[PDB]
């Protein structure tokens, strides 16, 4: 949109001054004129997203100060950089693995839901979570698994034991732990609050179970076959 | 071996569900060899020569061409010393339309003034940077699309007042 | 941005009159002028979200009456209170909570995928699901199995008979329904759309498993211990 | 005003798209008047007459003719006394390709046995609910389509043994 106007001195006649209010009307009154097209910009304000979920290039949102997750209310997506900030006290119980958080709306802005997914670097270690959030408060986090390729997760170059996560896994290659003769298998773990465990082995080769339990001393129990001839 | 009349008009209805992609094109502002006498239309060709601009169709829709009595009281279009009626798609069959009417008015200065003698309508155009409008100069196309129909006219001129009212009506095989 | 204007009257020579004109046509051609602001306006709303998520605020949209979840078919977070959600046709078999509805646009508006998160600050209540929707049609609620803290969910206080979701727990301080001789264990239930059950438990001591069944028109069996010499 | 040779072409990848709903069709198991002289078709048909059934085509693709040495190591076709080389849909307007060719194939008994003299192929057909056959005789279809194209031929006849092979090589347009 532009008016063509030329600056009228005493020289110019009627005609010249008509001329220029004739410019001035015509660019003010011609069909889709800078009035309509504002009232559609208004009309089309009132029903906009009128909140950033995104940053203006559509990556995450950054944050104001924080001690705590569920400092961020405000929605959108959230990402974190160093260790030597991503320290904080209400994060998921597992090792540094580095996130997004996703804050999930809600009624009222002191209540969110929370959603979690792990960064970085590498491959294998993710998980996804979730939790509620209100004023303070909260749930805690819940863990979801998920199968990789559609298959069982297959852990090598590890003791056995050492898995603290519940789930199912083929494992072989395990550097300790394992009943006599037994390479591998698939591995169901059970673990509670408490530290009491549930260890099942399969042997893949015969199908044969080797059954161990963890209390809280710290040791699995010798391995409970299944029974035999 | 041969096409049918009613596969004629199963593909006018195909274009016709396309219309909203539908520009006019119009182009060669400079001089032909001569001027009373253009070069007849290459359907090899892609885009028109010296391209002034393009605009939306303001009208796309089935025709055919007027019958009496039966047309006596119907939607009638006047066009190239003939008197044509509007189609339904889902009547095409039933009143043998196989016809498109094609138009679209370029309103004085709304493209560059000045002559032009190609007039052509493209479907399936994309303009560039998100640009709503329904008018666009060479520089605002991304995708051209394709141009489907074309005349090569005598020249003719625009100015502030005149509106330039262009338009076509055309079938998918004109003469098997 | 404002215009400098004085009305002209009849008595106003022509001097006057071309003053306006001047005033006019100089504010209308001022480098940034409202066109040109109006132009910048177009070209960046074109690019924005142009229909609600959430509120202006960042907070859920509100709803017209809805019968039915399959119902809302906009894309954008609602809040679905407890007494609300009970009344829902196509609700999920749960006991009733606050939820967010999550809607998810698909090629279709008569079509639909749609999340529900429970709002509860107890874990046992916190769950999550999913379904997709075409016309009044849909899959199922899809329940989604997680680990609260990465470890099997605990469950106590009750009857182990009354416990239905299938899942793996601890169970501990159950009043009735447990294997004779033992008093908490690992549980692995399994049960289908017949009520057909497996439960398999473990005595947190021992080691030693028990299985009960329950066919679809009765109660569980008693529980039938492992093999032993 | 015309149709250009690409407007032909996006035709023909038009009509090659709609392949999933493309089937043979055969009829007049009936003698003509005279059996050694078929009458020529009439395009305004909608179906064949006495019609056996629909059969899914085997073969639907664009084609043009062949030209040696660029097309030897391309699809070729002999059919109707020339060679042919298929196009596929990606490869239309690079190619020149408005001709469409079709082909089925009729195993044994897969329709009810006798003579065929009417050939002709649909698109858009659609059977009775949960019928998956390829081979239907006309009261299994639901919805015929459209029929694009058709041949009145001399008589075939058919047996458990024989695999009826039909087929056409068309345009959109034939006599442009």
């Amino acid at each position: 949109m532009a008016l063509n106007f030329t600056t009228i001195t005493e020289n110019n006649v009627i005609r010249d001054l008509t001329t220029q209010v004739n410019n001035i009307g015509e660019e003010l009154t011609k069909e889709r004129n800078i009035f309509d097209i504002t009232d559609d910009l208004v009309y089309n304000f009132n029903k906009s997203q009128k909140i950033k979920l995104t940053d203006d290039k559509g990556l995450t949102k950054s944050y104001g100060n924080i001690t705590a997750l569920r400092d961020i209310k405000e929605p959108g997506y959230y990402y974190i950089g160093a260790r030597t900030l991503a320290t904080l006290l209400d994060r998921p119980d597992m090792e540094s693995l580095d996130v997004v958080l996703h804050v999930v709306p809600l009624d009222t802005s002191s209540k969110v839901v929370q959603h979690l997914y792990t960064l970085s670097t590498n491959n294998n270690q993710i998980k996804m979570l979730y939790r509620f959030v209100s004023g303070n408060s909260s749930s805690e986090w819940q863990f979801i698994q998920g199968l990789p390729s559609n298959k069982n997760a297959v852990i090598s170059g590890t003791n056995i034991l050492d898995i603290a996560s519940p789930g199912v896994y083929f494992v072989m290659g395990m550097t300790g732990g394992m009943p006599s003769g037994v390479s591998s298998g698939f591995l169901d773990l059970s673990v509670d609050a408490n530290d009491n465990r549930l260890a099942r082995l399969t042997d893949a080769e015969t199908g044969k179970e080797y059954t161990s339990i963890k209390k809280p001393t710290g040791t699995y129990t010798a391995w409970k076959k299944e029974f035999e001839p | 071996a041969i096409a049918t009349y009613n596969s004629h008009v199963e593909l006018a209805k195909y274009l016709v569900s396309k219309a909203d992609s539908v520009y006019l094109t119009i182009g060669k502002s400079t001089p032909w060899s001569n001027e009373t006498n253009p070069p007849q239309p290459d359907e090899n060709a892609t885009v028109l020569q010296e391209v002034i601009g393009y605009k939306k169709a303001t009208k796309v829709t089935l025709v055919r061409p007027s019958k009496s009595p039966e047309d006596d009281n119907k939607n009638l279009i006047s066009y190239g010393n003939k008197s044509w009626v509007e189609v339904t798609p889902e009547n095409a069959k039933a009143e043998g339309a196989k016809w498109v009417y094609l138009e679209s008015s370029i309103v004085g200065d709304e493209l560059p003034l000045g002559t032009y003698r190609q007039v052509g309508f493209v479907m399936d155009l994309v303009a560039k940077s998100g640009i709503s409008k329904f008018n666009l100069v060479p520089s605002e196309v991304e995708s051209t699309g394709t141009l489907l129909f074309f005349d090569n006219k005598q020249f003719q001129n625009r100015s502030e007042q005149t509106t330039a009212k262009e338009r076509f009506i055309v079938e998918v095989d004109p003469n098997s």
